[PDB]
């Protein structure tokens, strides 16, 4: 996970 | 959604719901996606590349509600998974991050059309709105950052695009920003895209017609000073897109 993701996931 | 206002499927008619299942039978909720065509959703990559099989997946078109149905929704699976071959994720960000799903109804066939579900239309290929052009995002996701839950209800609101120089400055993203992205937040940074409504659409009006410029992808926090939302922009992305519909 990227620091800046928005996915529901991280 | 931070901020803005609870919406139905009416006032965004394209917008698909995207749920994994799990082993055990559990559905849970993955990401938004706008429909552009009866058979094709378009989303971003992120949110399928830890499982990439296409089995996993549910999408619901006509639906206003998380975890309740809506009167008239449509269930389908996933004929099709379509990931964009030069995705990455850095520390940061992600890049070339678009997806196409081939959506078929266990009856075989593709969306029908209602007041409940329509189609949205594409961009034209390098033309986007002008910076400061007040545009629409839609989705899920949560209405606070610490929130824990994400809203039952679907929402949306309105941000502006921001100029790519704007964007690229350190001040705000830095190098992070490519220009297959485009940036859009609030003047105030009062309202925003979250966690949970990746994958969604960036709708603005260019001429008379409304249009799927971006897919919400990535940014620093939600609703965060100088850190706006990006988005993959659609429009340098056509030729991906219209290769891989046609089948
Ligand atoms: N627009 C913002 N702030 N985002 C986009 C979705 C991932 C979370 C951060």
């Amino acid at each position: 996970c990227p620091a800046y993701s928005a996915y529901l996931d991280c | 959604i931070i901020g803005g206002e609870f919406t139905t499927i009416e006032n965004q008619p394209w917008f698909a719901a995207i749920y994994r299942r799990h082993r055990g039978g559990s559905v849970t909720y993955v990401c938004g996606g706008s429909l552009i065509s009866p058979c094709w959703v378009i989303s971003a990559t992120h949110c399928f590349i830890d499982y990439p099989k296409k089995e996993d997946y549910i999408v619901y078109l006509g639906r206003s509600r998380l975890n309740s149905n809506t009167q008239g929704e449509m269930k389908f699976e996933v004929e099709n998974l379509i990931l964009h071959k030069d995705y990455s994720a850095d520390t940061l960000a992600y890049h070339n991050d678009i997806a196409l799903l081939k959506i078929r109804s266990k009856e075989g066939r593709c969306a029908q059309p209602s007041r409940t579900i329509q189609t949205i239309a594409l961009p034209s290929m390098y033309n986007d709105p002008q910076f400061g052009t007040s545009c629409e995002i839609t989705g899920f996701g949560k209405e606070q950052s610490t929130d824990y839950l994400y809203p039952e209800q679907l929402k949306m609101t309105v941000v502006k695009l921001i100029s790519h120089r704007e964007c690229q400055q350190p001040h705000y993203y830095g190098s992070e920003v490519t220009t297959k992205m485009l940036c859009a937040a609030d003047p105030q940074w009062k309202t925003d895209s979250c966690q949970g409504d990746s994958g969604g659409p960036l709708v603005c009006s260019l001429q008379g017609r409304m249009t799927l410029t971006g897919i919400v992808s990535w940014g620093r926090g939600c609703a965060l000073k100088d850190k706006p939302g990006v988005y993959t922009r659609v429009s340098h992305f056509l030729p991906w897109i219209r290769s891989h519909t046609k089948e």
